[PDB]
RNA sequence: CAGUCCCUCCCGCUCGGGAGGAGGCACUCUGGGGGGACUGCCGGCGAUAAGCCGGAGGAAGGGGCGGGCGACGGUAGGUCAGUAUGCCCCGAAACCCCCGGGCUACACGCGCGCUACAAUGGGCGGGACAAUGGGACCCGACCUCGAAAGGGGAAGGGAAUCCCCUAAACCCGCCCUCAGUUCGGAUCGCGGGCUGCAACUCGCCCGCGUGAAGCUGGAAUCCCUAGUACCCGCGUGUCAUCAUCGCGC
């Protein structure tokens, strides 16, 4: 068989992602995909599935642990990790390239994450100052 | 033989590195057997602190960092054996702490 | 309810919007709104897209996505949990874009429920008629003061239209039986509709008509 | 072929609270619901449901940690109470309904405390909840 | 609706900036529609636009303008 | 159903509702939303049940229980009034016995001269601080209890 | 907002070219290496811009107009 | 349960799902060091220069991005009530010790915030998720008694190795069905816990009863430009205790 593991981030949910051949496993930190309550964000993760199609579905047993603290946050992960596990896999460029055209979360993290809280003249919120009426 | 567990925690990561590095050196040809030098968090200490004595204005308030950064070493030695590595120079300010176990 | 959702799952899959919206059903006629709009992409509103990064990134915004943001919008200092808990979270959002998201759905959900028709066919119809053609800027150049014509672009249409539609479902969404879910999804089907009973198309006629004087 | 890994909850959860009723060693004392309840509540409800589902996830939560406390369990249901204008603090369960709730399963022989001094499953428990996972299971396949 | 009729333009070159707002910006205008074609007019747009967009002009007789400049 | 009515009397003949049991019961002082369930429990009947669609009988069983919470069973921090000015054990309060059990109390502390009593007769919160600015624009808080 | 190339790195790279013109290339990554050894490396951003200056005024002097 | 000859448990449609321990450092990560981004290439505008736009490749781009970084000086700006310090003044006092009270008085007026006017809703229940940090008369596993607040007993931890700790927003099913209410939580009666010698003045929290104003706000006016704003909770300092604060995630 084989053991290809791979990774996914977006925003610090962080995908540590493994595929190898089998019959149809979808694993999120040890269950089904079933139990998460959302369905919204289900339908992220199935997107790269479907467009591949699901004959390799089926052929390849994709486990994935998504430490990450969003409910959106994991789907976010997940779907650019399948996305590169499956692009390994077959190898070719007419999955990568696929993909590419489709959106470009499924294969590029961001350049940034977040921004620090700022001192501020006393008042919270990064960007934001004490309101005025002095006038 | 004792094993023997060598911690360096260190202010500033200019002095850790010599220690670190230094004590392998020294460590690997002689009847000790050691694992490698491995790294430990700075717990990076924040005192998040007002400038001004004033309060007074807008306010640019200091974000302060002290970095403690830990290094942890196994030695398989014999007592004697450990303060022949041990004398070393050291960097100010470089804790060092040992275990000592069978 | 949880089995049906669980086929919502499966249909999604398959290329369907919320589970059961084929995108297909619709196209844009007009060639106008054609780059100006999301019709033809995916599924998940949710997207984080991080559009407004160049010039007009903001136009590959899914058409939902910019609705649940426009829909989002009012929102002031007040926190919210699970508790006793808010308000914080609005008629629209003192919030989440992932609880907004919810009410597009419902709202979805109860517009396909009448109408029977792909409710993005009907929002999509009623984006491009809630757009005014035609506004006045009091434009003054060169110190002059004129009260002029300015032919609206595209992809201010749009804007004008999403937030218009949003903006009245707020107004009957006070304290009465529209759920903006509810006041929103009577709103969709009108807009599209031009019928008199739209907030949002009233401004659509009557700022075109101010700005014919004017012109 | 399941384990309460792969069953959604809220399926898992009415099917081990009717079984719970069923078998029939675990029950309600009438003190709890009274007004021994949980924190605050706007109204209180009278339901075989509610004691049920509180000890059917206890047993889901023995399973999935080792040593899991009273304070734990406690602490782990979420919800709030008022403070005033001043926003409201997180705060925690009661004592009562769990301490009760973990003794009554271990009478029933479902959980046992370990030497280590903590709290694990019996082969008993943790046996009742495969199998009505499997039966879960095997009815989410059927139905579209 | 009725159309009125749709005098269909794009723009060929958008020239610079009007209002003291700023709101509108001018730009130039050749026409695609049945009735007129080829015309060239110099439109007040308001909003983002690009060159090559499509504009539906609402009256074909119009053309305001006033010029001024980089250096 | 049990016999429609729109209006039935309980607690005397105060009124009961068509709104739901309970909250009908919150409604009739000294009986409150939680109060409302306890009894309910030993009364034996549907908490979540609009109220009137209750025989005669029903009625009969709910005024036992307020006249001696405590024979019947409730807690005695969960009762009205427990350990009641120094020598009752518990008893319960109602529109009559609540009105006067406060107004005794605060007779009580004009006479013995506390701070407590003058400070409630002048208008202002006795532990709640502040009097400084708040109440603003000719606001009151109205103090004790009931302007609707 | 704006850009513009500091005059302390447009300094190094002319006296850097009119030294040694035939020891410069137009690879920034050769350039960069030299660069590295002529001068001080106070940090690493700043090797780079002098490099990447070095392999314009390269193409510039092809033309027969420097400056 | 990356990958696994093994091993103990459960489950089974015997195909197969999950956990422990061997075992294994793959991975996530920690912190130390190195590359990569410079208009380098390509096209347009521009004096063929300087720069501006646009395009490809690429993880990222044309101050990438976010802080620290703020001249000579002024408002005779702000602090001699943190310290330093010229001068003047006080000397049973403008000193010194002590208890108690006062700073927390209110008919009002304003600034800055918090919670808020409900179905985009509550209750109930289940189930999936984080991070910065802080922890020795300190954080406190877990066990037990108590309704709870908290108490009794006690493991580990001066720290990637334990603890606070539960994330909250999220969603699903169920009950409820738009009123000044099952909103909202002021006010007041009573029971009780906690620190401290002591919480009436003047602490917070639990439980029962009470249950106010407010149902979207004139003139006028403030903030901020993107992983920000809006929105949600979490920790920290100080520190027993007053947080609807300040700093930080």
């Amino acid at each position: 068989m084989r053991i290809i593991q791979t990774t996914g981030k977006r925003k610090t949910a962080i995908a540590r992602a493994v595929i190898r051949e089998g019959k149809g496993r979808v694993r999120i930190n040890g269950k089904p995909v079933e139990i998460i309550e959302p369905e919204i964000a289900r339908f992220t993760i199935l997107e790269p599935l479907i467009l591949a199609g699901e004959e390799i579905w089926n052929s390849v047993d994709i486990d994935v642990k998504v430490e990450g603290g969003g409910f959106m946050g994991q789907a976010e992960a997940a779907r650019m990790a399948i996305a590169r596990a499956l692009v390994e896999w077959t190898g070719d460029m007419s999955l990568k390239e696929k993909f590419m055209k489709y959106d470009r979360t499924m294969l590029v993290g961001d350049p940034r994450r977040t921004e620090p809280h700022k001192p501020n003249r006393s008042t919270k919120g990064p960007r934001a100052k004490r309101q005025k009426s002095y006038r | 033989m004792q094993k023997a567990r060598i911690k360096i925690a260190s202010t500033n990561v200019r002095s850790l590195d010599e220690v670190a590095n230094q004590i392998k050196q020294i460590a690997e040809r002689t009847g000790v057997r050691m694992s490698g030098p491995i790294p430990l968090p700075t717990k990076r200490i924040r005192i998040t602190t007002r400038k001004s004595p004033d309060g007074e204005g807008s306010a640019t308030f200091d974000r302060w960092e002290l970095r403690v950064h830990k290094r942890l070493i196994d030695i398989e030695a014999d007592e004697r054996a450990m303060r022949q590595i041990m004398r070393i120079r050291v960097p100010e300010d470089v804790t060092i702490e040992i275990e000592l176990i069978s | 309810m949880a089995k049906p959702l669980n086929e919502r799952f499966f249909i999604p899959h398959e290329i369907k919007v919320m589970g059961r919206w084929s995108t297909e059903d619709v196209e844009v006629r007009d060639p106008s709104l054609k780059p100006y709009i999301n019709l033809e992409p995916r599924l998940l509103p949710h997207t984080h897209g991080r559009h407004a990064k160049k010039h007009f990134g903001k136009a590959n915004v899914h058409i939902v996505e910019r609705l649940i943001n426009k829909i989002m919008r009012s929102g002031g200092s007040h926190y919210k949990v699970a508790g006793h808990f808010m308000r914080r979270e609005h008629r629209s959002l003192n919030s989440k874009k992932v609880k907004a998201y919810e009410v597009v759905k419902e709202a979805f959900k109860i517009i396909e429920q009448r109408t029977g028709k792909n409710p993005i066919q009907v929002l999509v119809w009623a984006i491009e008629n809630a757009a005014p053609r035609e506004d006045t800027t009091s434009v003054m150049f060169g110190g002059i003061r004129y009260h002029v014509a300015v032919d609206i672009s595209p992809m201010r249409r749009l804007d004008v239209a999403l937030r218009n539609i949003a903006l009245g479902a707020s107004a009957k969404c006070y304290r009465n039986k529209m759920s903006f879910a509810e006041a929103l999804a009577e709103e969709i089907i009108l807009a599209a509709n031009k019928d008199p009973k739209s907030y949002a198309y009233s401004k659509k006629l009557e700022i075109e008509r101010i700005a014919e004087s004017s012109r | 072929m399941a384990t309460v890994y792969d069953v959604p909850g809220d399926l898992l959860v009415e099917r081990v609270a009717q079984r719970l009723k069923e078998i029939p060693e675990i029950k309600p004392p009438e003190w709890a619901p009274f007004v021994k309840t949980g924190r605050h509540k706007e109204r209180l409800p009278e339901q075989e449901d509610w004691w049920y589902y509180r000890v059917a996830s206890i047993l889901r939560r023995v399973y999935l940690d080792g040593p899991v406390g009273i304070e734990r369990l406690r602490t782990y249901y979420g919800g709030r109470k008022n403070r005033g204008h001043a926003p409201e603090k997180f705060y925690k369960a009661g004592g009562s309904i769990i301490r009760k709730a973990l003794q009554q399963l271990e009478a029933a022989g479902f959980v046992e405390k370990v030497p280590g001094k903590g709290r694990v499953i019996t082969p008993k428990g943790r046996s009742f909840l495969d199998k009505i996972a499997t039966e879960l299971k095997k009815e989410l396949e059927e139905i579209i | 609706m009725a159309e009125d009729e749709g005098y269909p333009a794009e723009v060929i070159e958008i020239i610079g900036r009007t209002g003291t707002t700023g709101d509108v910006t001018q730009v130039k205008v050749r026409i695609l529609e049945g009735r007129d074609k080829g015309r060239v007019i110099r439109r007040n747009v308001r909003g983002p636009v690009r060159i090559g967009d499509i504009l539906i002009l609402r009256e074909t007789e119009r053309e305001a303008r006033e010029i001024k400049s980089r250096r | 159903m049990a016999n429609f009515r729109h209006i039935v009397r309980v607690a005397g003949v105060d009124l009961d509702g068509n709104k739901q049991l309970r909250w009908a019961l919150t409604a009739i002082k000294g009986i409150g939303i939680n109060f409302a369930t306890m009894v309910c429990r030993v009364a034996g009947l549907d908490p979540f049940m609009k109220a009137g669609y209750l025989t005669d009988e029903q009625v009969k069983k709910i005024e036992e229980i307020l006249a001696d919470p405590v024979a019947h069973g409730i807690p005695r921090w969960a009762v009205n009034r427990p350990k009641d000015y120094e020598t009752g054990r518990d008893l319960h309060l109602i529109t009559a016995k609540l009105d006067m059990a406060i107004r005794e109390d605060i007779m009580r502390l004009r006479r013995i001269r506390a701070y407590r009593g003058i400070r409630h007769e002048l208008g202002l919160p006795v532990r709640g601080q502040r009097t400084r600015s708040n109440f603003r624009r000719g606001q009151t808080v109205g103090v004790s209890r009931k302007k609707k | 907002m704006g850009k513009i190339r500091q005059g302390f790195i447009k300094r190094v790279a002319r006296e850097l070219v009119n030294k040694y013109p035939n020891e410069f290339t137009t690879d920034f990554e050769h350039n960069k290496k030299k660069v590295q050894e002529l001068t001080n490396v106070t940090s690493k951003k700043i090797r780079n811009r002098i490099a990447g200056y070095v392999t314009k005024l390269v193409r510039m002097k092809m033309e027969g107009k420097i400056l």
